[PDB]
């Protein structure tokens, strides 16, 4: 779960 | 309607970016604090990034302190770009992994395009509109740090001569993000179709908003290609810094964006 994907899921 | 696509994208841009071109020009016309030498750099640090030098890392070289502040700004801008992307009609219907890929390759092209809105020939507005760093001061930094911003000023001076407004730039940034030729996309066709819609709206919008410049659309296609090259070169310099500079460690999010990029 990359940090970019984390931002997208925020 | 395509007019609705253009307005929705513009509204998403006004909502999600703290700095826009009208605001920046209002400030850049006249009171941001001017950073033009080491004395004023240190003063600005104590007023605008107090925690950074509360102790702190202020025994690190000025160039390294500036680089850290720049990284923090980029981390913030990636968040704003991600929220903007999520508001581009159709982007949220893409595969989540494709959404990651589009952001990964598009963010720095979008950053350097948007940086133009805060630059003039003498310097750039920074720190949420509260500082202004001179172009000459940045050129005066020791190598390699003096080599980061100058190509971006060169890009910005020509980009700014196109006299775009935020309604144009919002569509241009959307076009940069929704790019079907990024490496590793899963659903290229769906992304190309989405890109085609945004580019179609961009072409029509420029015809309406810039009736005086019959070549503005192909000029902007060329600017997109110029930005890809600018980003490739920028990433190469970032790698020189990460390799030769011990105090210049990259924030994990930026490391992730740069990894396996170019
Ligand atoms: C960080 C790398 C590794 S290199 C890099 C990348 C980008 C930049 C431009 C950062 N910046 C000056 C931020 C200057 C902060 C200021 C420094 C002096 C003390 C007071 C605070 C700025 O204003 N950016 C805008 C944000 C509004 C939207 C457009 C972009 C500089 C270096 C990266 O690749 O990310």
């Amino acid at each position: 779960p990359s940090l970019l994907k984390k931002l997208l899921l925020a | 309607d395509l007019k609705s696509l253009a307005k929705r994208i513009y509204e998403a841009y006004l909502k999600n970016f703290n700095m826009n071109k009208v605001k920046a020009r209002v400030i850049l016309s006249g009171p941001p604090f001017v950073i033009h030498d080491m004395e004023t750099l240190c003063m600005a640090e104590k007023t605008l990034v107090a925690k950074l030098v509360a102790n702190g890392i202020q025994n690190k070289e000025a160039e390294v302190r500036i680089f850290h502040c720049c990284q923090c700004t980029s981390v913030e801008t990636v968040t704003e770009l991600t929220e903007f992307a999520k508001a581009i009609p159709g982007f949220a219907n893409l595969d989540l992994n494709d959404q990651v890929t589009l952001l990964k390759y598009g963010v720095y092209e979008a950053i350097f395009a948007m940086l133009s809105s805060v630059m003039n020939k003498d310097g750039m507005l920074v720190a949420y509109g509260n500082g202004f760093i001179t172009r000459e001061f940045l050129k005066s930094l020791r190598k390699p740090f003096c080599d980061i911003m100058e190509p971006k000023f060169d890009f910005a001076m020509k980009f700014n001569a196109l006299e775009l407004d935020d309604s144009d730039i919002s569509l241009f940034v959307a076009a940069i993000i929704c790019c079907g030729d990024r490496p590793g996309l899963l659903n290229v066709g769906h992304i190309e179709k989405m890109q085609e819609g945004i580019v179609h709206v961009l072409r029509l919008h420029l015809q309406s908003n810039h009736p005086d410049d019959i070549f503005l659309f192909p000029k902007l296609l060329q600017k997109m290609a110029d930005l890809r090259q600018l980003v490739t070169e920028h990433a190469q310099l970032v790698q020189i810094i990460k390799k030769t500079e011990s105090d210049a460690a990259l924030h994990p999010l930026l490391q992730e964006i740069y990894r396996d990029m170019y």
